């Protein structure tokens, strides 16, 4: 059931003293720290192509409002041999912490040199269809996040009837990267 | 036997409430057919005539217990306190306990042994 | 070489330095040292020591304060290491730290 | 040969699984035997 | 009406309260609860009594009759020693049984 | 009576066997080097698991029954290796890409793995694997020890025990329920399910309680005796409800200092 949201600067302070900040307060929560993230992604054509480090052996390809089909890492070479590409290419990058049966990202997502934003995923680990446990998580992030706000985004999963399995947390970050290349 | 005459009536009223329990208990389940089945009167009668043996057994046994075979008895203050033969009958009990046990033991490290095996590899 | 960390001695817990006959590198075991700080204990303890004095100093803490929850596991209680508390300034939880 | 041993394995496993559930009651009617007051 | 008297007036009034005889007119549920309680009630306190009165007795029988609270004593436990040889004796039948058994499986 | 060249030929199969075997230990004896410290002479691989515990696995080339679980379970591990090398899991239902785990797949489209799933398929050794069982397989015999002489030097509150039917090869579990000497039916908490797991004791009260035990020996030893405390003053509870007293009731844990 994870959920992803993008912090402003609020500057306030830099965007990394911005991370700063957030690691500060999640290792104030008592949480532990586990080995770093990073999820990237690349739109053809209007395709889209990601990896994400909680899945190595996978990488996702979606269509904006269609399929989203998961396949082995070799996808990659297949979009290779295919050439009949922009370098907008977006590149989140954090430590991954860990709470009791609860795991939190933050990241300094970067086009080419510049980060443009902050972008945190929240993941309560054992779930289900997400608008029985949306509470929850609302509940949490309203303390980490809530001071600037969580809006409820599962709404991109919500309408449906009951099932979630790991793609829909990528649609929402393809959703997400859409919205930080747009605006400065 | 006259302790023993305490402790059966005493049991026998532990009877007496819990078929009074159990009695109440079918009542609840009745059915009134709309059917035939009829082995709910069966079940009813013939546990309503073990309720009327006790009752007799408990008029009994209170009578002897209460016969006072040549008893003064002192008021129960004073008994708060503020035969080789039961020795035997002991030490063999325990003797063929300890040979029991000898028994389950292997028995538990049998059943262990044929678990380990069979849930590792059937 | 077990080496004792509390004095009414519990061999249960003491500590255990072990050498691999094949390696030579040192090998300890505690009973339940989180098994990182273990391996960090690891890493000095193999390097040079001249190490084993604060790395003691600090499993004796450690084993104070497994003693204590396990003692207190049976109450209701839920035992932790550090509070977020605001008034730490005047008032004497900075005294005893 | 290979069906004929495993027509053998079958059987030597159903009847060591009988046996263990058949000990096993017998062990839980001594569970319920070895305690009773040792007194004497 | 010593004690045991108390007892079927006790029980014979708990059920009698619906049985009698009468026309039913409703049953409007409260009264029936309340009966039920108070009548319930003095069925268990007169068992409370009458389990007092019984063991006040073996008391007195113990601090005046001891041999016959170790008469007791090894009544039951030879009735015990029974009960363990028997159930033993079971247990061996059984062990014979599927040894023959497993060794069959084996010589086929 | 099976012909004679037949018992040659599945004796050499077993040296063999044997062999392959006490080579693939010893080389993980110097390989990836477990918690526990371990000796490889020529053919005696003496470990410690928990101390005072000396495991000998040998290899007596001519010309205990504890370890005998233990040695035919150790067989059929390293058959399962080797059936792990050729098998239809290894083989793939579509006529696709390689001979993955049949797993391997699936931790691909359908997103699969954090580091926990994907590290669910590494492997965990041939000694580090028998020397759990080896432990465990003690420390349950420490416990039903422990329990069965607690069983004996008391004849108070009994303690009676009624362990599972089934027991796999990693924990086990069993169920402890203390009783007042007759009266059992009336009164009945005080009761725990233990889960003896290799290198611990998780101890489940009815209260609700969630004990982990270690492994050690006094620690069952005293645990057991605090619930038989407690067992005796809740019995007189019990008892006081069972008929005729009102209650102006406990501290389970305190008294009054």
């Amino acid at each position: 059931v994870t959920c992803v949201s993008q912090m402003p600067v609020a500057e306030g302070k830099s965007v990394q003293q911005t991370v700063e900040l957030l690691t500060r307060k999640l290792e104030m929560l008592g949480a532990e720290k586990q080995g770093t993230f990073c999820v990237d992604c690349e739109t053809y054509h209007l395709m889209y192509v990601m990896h994400n480090s909680e899945y190595p052996l996978s990488c996702f390809a979606l269509f904006e409002n269609g399929p989203c089909l998961i396949a082995d890492t070799n996808f990659d070479v297949l979009m290779v041999k295919l050439k009949g590409a922009k370098a907008s290419k977006i590149e989140t990058r954090g430590t991954r912490y860990q709470y009791c049966d609860f795991l939190v990202k933050v990241g300094t997502v970067t086009m080419g040199p510049s980060a443009r934003g902050i972008s945190v995923e929240v993941e309560y680990g054992p779930c289900v269809v997400a608008s029985d446990c949306w509470s929850l998580l609302l509940e949490f992030l309203q303390s980490f996040l809530g001071s600037h706000t969580p809006g409820a985004p599962a709404v991109f999963g919500n309408r449906h009837d009951a099932v979630y399995g790991p793609a829909d947390t990528m649609v929402q970050y393809m959703e997400l990267f859409n919205k930080i290349r747009k605006q400065q | 036997n006259t302790a023993s005459l305490c402790r059966i009536g005493q049991e026998t009223v532990q009877d007496i409430v819990y078929r009074t329990m159990e009695i109440f208990q079918l009542l609840r389940n009745m059915q009134l057919p709309n059917g035939t089945y009829q082995d709910r009167l069966t079940k009813l009668q013939d546990n309503l005539r073990q309720l009327s043996v006790l009752f007799r057994k408990l008029r009994l046994v209170y009578d002897k217990c209460n016969e006072n075979c040549g008893g003064m008895d002192p008021i129960p203050v004073e008994q708060l306190i503020p035969r080789r033969e039961i020795a035997e009958v002991n030490k063999k009990l325990k003797q063929k306990n300890q040979q029991l046990k000898q028994i389950m033991d292997q028995l538990r490290n049998l059943i262990w042994d044929i678990n380990a095996m069979l849930a590792m590899r059937n | 070489l077990v080496v004792p960390i509390l004095e009414p001695c519990g061999n249960s817990e003491c500590l255990h330095i072990f050498v691999d006959l094949h390696s030579g590198m040192f090998q300890l075991m505690l009973y339940g040292l989180d098994q990182a700080t273990l391996d960090d204990m690891e890493k000095s303890v193999n390097d040079d020591m001249k190490r084993i004095i604060p790395w003691i100093q600090q499993l004796k803490f450690w084993l104070g304060q497994q003693r204590c929850k396990q003692s207190i596991k049976h109450l209701p209680t839920i035992s932790s290491e550090t509070l977020q508390l605001s008034n730490y300034s005047t008032h004497p939880i900075g005294n005893l730290s | 040969r290979n069906q004929q041993l495993r027509t053998l394995q079958e059987e030597c496993d159903r009847k060591l699984i009988t046996l263990r559930d058949e000990i096993s009651i017998d062990l839980y009617e001594l569970e319920e035997e070895y305690y009773s007051s040792s007194s004497s | 009406s010593t004690l045991v008297d108390e007892l079927e007036s006790s029980f014979e009034a708990c059920f009698a309260s619906l049985v009698s005889q009468d026309y039913v007119n409703g049953t409007d549920q409260e009264e029936i609860r309340t009966g039920v309680d108070q009548c319930i009630q003095k069925f268990l306190d007169i068992a409370r009594q009458t389990e007092c009165f019984f063991l006040q007795k073996r008391l007195q029988l113990s601090v005046q009759k001891p041999e016959q609270v170790i008469k007791e004593d090894v009544s039951e436990l030879r009735n015990e020693l029974q009960r363990k040889d028997a159930l033993v004796q079971k247990h061996l039948t059984k062990l014979r049984h599927w040894q023959q058994v497993l060794e069959d499986i084996n010589v086929q | 009576g099976s012909p004679h060249w037949q018992t040659k030929l599945e004796a050499a199969q077993n040296v063999l066997l044997c062999k392959e075997i006490f080579a693939q230990l010893s080389r993980e004896a110097v390989q990836i080097k477990s918690q526990v410290p371990h000796i490889v002479v020529k053919n005696q691989i003496i470990s410690q698991p928990f101390p005072s515990l000396q495991l000998s696995i040998s290899l007596c080339h001519s010309s205990e029954d504890h370890l005998y679980v233990l040695e035919h379970n150790l067989h059929l591990l390293i058959r399962e290796f080797h059936k792990q090398t050729l098998s239809s899991i290894m083989m793939p239902h579509p006529a696709s890409a390689p001979f993955g785990h049949k797993r391997m797949r699936l931790s691909g489209p359908q997103a699969f793995d954090k580091n926990e799933i994907n590290s669910l398929q590494s492997s965990e050794g041939l000694l580090e694997k028998i020397i759990k069982q080896a432990k465990h397989i003690f420390l349950r015999s420490r416990a039903a020890a422990t329990i069965d002489s607690l069983a004996s030097r008391i004849e108070d509150p009994q303690i009676q025990a009624h362990w599972s039917n089934i027991n796999d090869v990693y924990e086990s579990s069993v169920k402890v329920l203390i009783t007042s000497q007759g009266y059992e039916q009336i009164c009945k908490s005080i009761q725990l399910q233990l889960n003896i797991g290799v290198e611990q004791i998780r101890v489940v009260h009815r209260d609700g309680r969630v004990i982990t035990l270690s492994y050690q020996e006094q620690e069952l030893q005293d645990f057991l005796l605090s619930q038989m405390s407690q067992h005796q003053v809740h019995a007189v509870q019990q008892l006081a409800k069972v008929m005729g007293w009102q209650v102006l009731s406990f501290s389970n844990h305190v008294g009054l200092g």
